[PDB]
């Protein structure tokens, strides 16, 4: 080349300010940060904006999003909530395809039978134009 | 022989410890035996020299 | 677990009323185990027994600042098959109670030492790093600690799946 | 359309039992999709058939039923105990079983 | 103690270029190329300076963290090999019978056929590996010089030779008849 | 959790007595099955164990007529079809049934290389075997105790794959292409809508 090349391995760091989607529990599918960190498994979250209270949690019980933001380690809630806004992390998250796919499957479940039948009619209509476009 | 080579081949044969339990030919500065059939034992000796 | 305070008097004798009172930070799962563990620890320090004596007060002590990660030094007298040892383990935990819970596991895993073997002699939040002697605490006291969770695994609620799984994270 | 089923497909699993001795009064029924008891509780009360065919035309139909209902959930896995009107055969282990939607809500 | 994160640092030279995706390693240099599949190990590589690679292991035990540093050396070795080569000056030590040895090529494979060894009417044939060149030393009599890019080839090939001249039954201290290894090193001089 | 007709499992990857302690609950539940690719199973255990373990069946036999005595198949296929007809009550009609529901091959034998296989996650050796833990691969092991066909199942394979490859370009093509219209049709009303419905 001559420029070496290493793949390299990209990851999601559990660090300070890695926002996390809480899998299970009282919080359940809410963002929060990993504020201070305890050890490999154990971490200490807070997402006061979302409404997931300050707690140690197992990192199995949570999931790391690709989003990060500025926090100082051991930041209390009121700190976090402020820096949260200045970064605008909830709005970054909302735009992410992950979040869009989350809110879709919820919205799918919300649909009435009547509103679901619409989707037969509209999906049908989409085919016709597509299948017609396929020939062309 | 020429002592350089005797010294060479004695390095590779005689200058060597031995496990007392598994009799296994060991390296000289070795503390423990590598073989796990004597319980990675520390009980070693030197391999005896000719004459 | 919780960390009961337990206070106990002995009893009043004619000649010596108003006795000395004692106090222990018993890490006991409940009021009832507190009151045992207190008397079990009293009976090894004084000449008093639950019969010839009394509890004054249970008060459940709560962690002052229970969302701050602390480096808890804990001293432990634990009784082996052979003989009884002292110790000093250090526990990064967010409460005393959690620490002392998670010590009993750590003792049980590493020394098969059951709750009934272990005494919790003293517990101490360590102020300074440096006082944290153990390496396995020290790991997490590093200026700007970032790390990954390589080899993530997904709990599929279903039996089967079609996508063919991944450990990306 | 192609699809007409207004019931939910259930596989009949077992009788309720010990290590050893079983109790044919009560049948375990799997339900499609039901992972947890939180899910399964919807199906309590919901009637259950075991349809099954035969040789004879007994009553204008060479085809038969054993009705029944789900009474309760069973373990943490969305199995559902189901007393039928008559007990299920044991030839029917692994058998399709029609959990309906009536007694609805 | 499960060690949160460890890292060795490979310092790659100017000349060479190492290509590493997944756990495969095409080190390429002046002298050639040398692949290696570390996929048995589970470290992670990371380019920094083009002349640096953080190799690391996250949350490794005493065993895994060990396997981090050998990985370093295994590639450090490829790096050394694809520049400076490897040179394994063996010798023929014998008392009485001289070990006549010859690179005798059957089917383009190249064998170090050993002969007249300790007066053995047997012809003890070593096979020479892929990418290891065998050379008889000028000036220095009764010495065979294996040289190549991969040390794990050469040294192993040089061993095969060394173990094909063992002396069975005899007391070995007395019968130091055998091919031995004098000097493992590297081909490029002034280093 | 769906009651398909048949179900195909790409043995590949899966550990064994796991992907096998399910394949077995999924028979005593009427389900069906058909594990293909066995020759690829993965059994915890460093090759050398797992093969002393074997040489610890191969050697059990009906003393007096080593014929009746346990039949030690080698067939990668079978090696993992015991581990089953071992986790089932297979001496109770409703047992045969079972093991009659569960075909089992190594490499993929038609009626199948054209249906989607599916991998029982709870088994994979990439979601269990804590990384580093040495594991093996029937497909060998076996090989090391009588199976006269790997080398002939490393043939018929490729020959396959190849096709199933050259049949996954015909797929893409067809698609990306179908995805160039979904757009031309995107934005349309029909969508701004189903764009809500959903
Ligand atoms: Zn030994």
């Amino acid at each position: 080349s001559t420029d070496s090349v290493v793949k390299a391995s990209n990851w999601r760091l559990v660090e300070v300010g890695r926002v996390v989607l809480v899998k299970q529990g009282q919080s359940a599918g809410k963002l929060a940060t990993i504020v201070e960190i305890i050890d490999q498994k154990r971490a200490l979250i807070d997402g006061p904006t979302t409404g997931v209270p300050r707690q140690a949690i197992n990192l199995g019980q949570v999931v790391l999003t690709p989003l990060t933001f500025a926090v100082p380690r051991g930041a209390k809630s009121a700190t976090v909530s402020k820096k949260w806004a200045a970064a605008g992390v909830s709005e970054k998250w909302a735009t992410s395809s992950w979040a869009k796919k989350i809110a879709q499957r919820e919205r799918r479940a919300a649909l009435s039978d009547f509103e679901r039948f619409q989707v037969l009619v509209l999906k049908k209509q989409k085919r016709y134009a597509v299948k017609k476009a396929v020939a062309k | 022989i020429e002592p350089s080579l005797k010294a060479l081949a004695s390095k590779y044969n005689c200058e060597k410890s031995v496990c007392r339990k598994c009799y296994a030919r060991l390296p000289p500065r070795a503390t423990n035996c590598r073989k796990r059939k004597c319980g990675h034992t520390n009980q070693l000796r030197p391999k005896k020299k000719l004459k | 677990f919780k960390e009961y305070q337990v206070i106990g008097r002995r009893l009043p004798t004619e000649s010596v009323p108003e006795p000395k009172l004692f106090r222990m930070r018993i890490f006991a799962p409940n009021d009832v185990v507190a009151k045992s563990r207190y008397w079990y620890f009293l009976q090894k320090l004084h000449k008093v027994k639950k019969a010839s004596g009394e509890i004054v007060s249970l008060n459940v002590i709560s962690e002052a600042h229970p969302t701050t990660v602390k480096n808890f030094g804990v001293w432990v007298r634990y009784d082996s098959r052979s003989g009884t040892h002292n110790m000093y383990k250090e526990i990064r935990d967010v409460t005393r109670v959690g620490a002392v819970e998670s010590l009993y596991q750590d003792m049980a895993a590493r020394h098969r030492a059951r709750f009934r073997s272990i005494h919790i002699l003293k517990v101490v939040e360590l102020e300074k790093t440096a006082d944290v002697k153990r390496q396995y605490v020290k790991q997490f006291l590093t200026k700007d600690l970032k790390f990954p969770l390589p080899h993530r695994v997904q709990k599929s609620t279903k039996v089967f799946a079609y996508k063919r799984p991944t450990t990306f994270y | 359309a192609e699809s007409h089923r207004l019931y939910v497909k259930g596989k009949h699993l077992s009788y309720q039992r010990s290590k050893s001795v079983n109790n044919p009064n009560v049948s375990l029924v799997k339900i499609e999709g039901v992972a947890n008891p939180e899910d399964a509780k919807f199906y309590l009360g919901k009637r259950v058939a075991y349809v099954y065919r035969c040789s004879k035309e007994v009553r204008g139909s060479k085809i038969r039923v054993i009705w029944g209902k789900i009474n309760r959930t069973h373990g943490n896995s969305g199995v559902v105990r189901a007393t039928f009107r008559s007990n299920l055969p044991a030839k029917t282990f692994g058998a399709s079983v029609r959990i309906f939607l009536y007694p609805s809500n | 103690m499960k060690y949160i994160q460890t890292d060795q640092v490979l310092d790659v030279p100017e000349g060479v270029t190492v290509q590493i995706r997944s756990r495969i390693i095409k080190v390429t240099g002046p002298r050639g190329v040398l692949t290696k599949n570390l996929k048995h190990i589970d470290v992670t590589f990371t380019k920094v300076s083009n002349r640096q690679i953080k190799i690391t292991v996250h949350n490794g035990d005493r065993k895994h963290v060990a396997a981090l540093r050998t990985v370093k050396s295994l590639i450090s070795n490829l790096i050394t090999g694809v520049t400076k080569g490897y040179k394994y000056k063996l010798r023929y030590v014998y008392a009485h019978f001289p070990i006549n040895v010859n690179v005798i090529e059957k089917d383009g494979a190249k064998f170090i056929e050993i002969r007249n060894f300790l007066g053995d009417k047997k012809v003890r044939e070593v096979p020479v590996r892929e990418g290891v060149s065998v050379d008889f030393s000028t000036n220095q009599k009764d010495e065979i010089v294996l040289s190549g890019n991969s040390v794990e080839n050469v040294s192993q090939n040089a061993a095969d030779i060394q173990q094909i001249c063992r002396v069975r039954n005899k007391d070995i201290r007395k019968f130091l008849d055998g091919i031995y290894v004098s000097e493992k090193g590297l081909i490029e001089e002034e280093e | 959790s769906s009651f398909e007709p048949v179900v195909v499992i790409d043995g590949k990857g899966h550990l064994l007595g796991r992907l096998a302690s399910t394949v077995a609950k999924q028979l005593l539940n009427g389900q069906k099955i058909v594990v293909v690719r066995a020759e690829a199973l993965n059994i915890s255990g460093e090759f050398f164990r797992n093969k002393l373990k074997y040489h610890d069946y191969l050697r059990k036999a009906t003393a007096f007529n080593k014929t009746r005595g346990p039949f030690h198949f080698r067939a990668p296929s079978r090696i993992f079809y015991k581990a089953v007809r071992g986790m089932i009550s297979h001496k109770t009609a409703r047992g045969k049934a079972a093991l009659e529901r569960l075909k089992v091959f190594e490499g993929v034998p038609p009626p199948y290389d054209k249906k989607k296989r599916v991998v029982v996650p709870q088994a994979l050796r990439v979601l269990r075997l804590k990384p580093g833990r040495k594991y093996t691969t029937l497909g060998k092991l076996s090989t090391s105790v009588g199976w006269k066909y790997e080398d002939v199942v490393a043939k018929l394979e490729e020959k396959r794959k190849a096709r199933s490859a050259e049949y996954y370009l015909k797929k893409k093509a067809y698609n990306a292409v179908v995805a160039n219209k979904s757009a031309t049709v995107g934005t349309e009303v029909s969508e701004k809508l189903a764009a809500l419905g959903y």
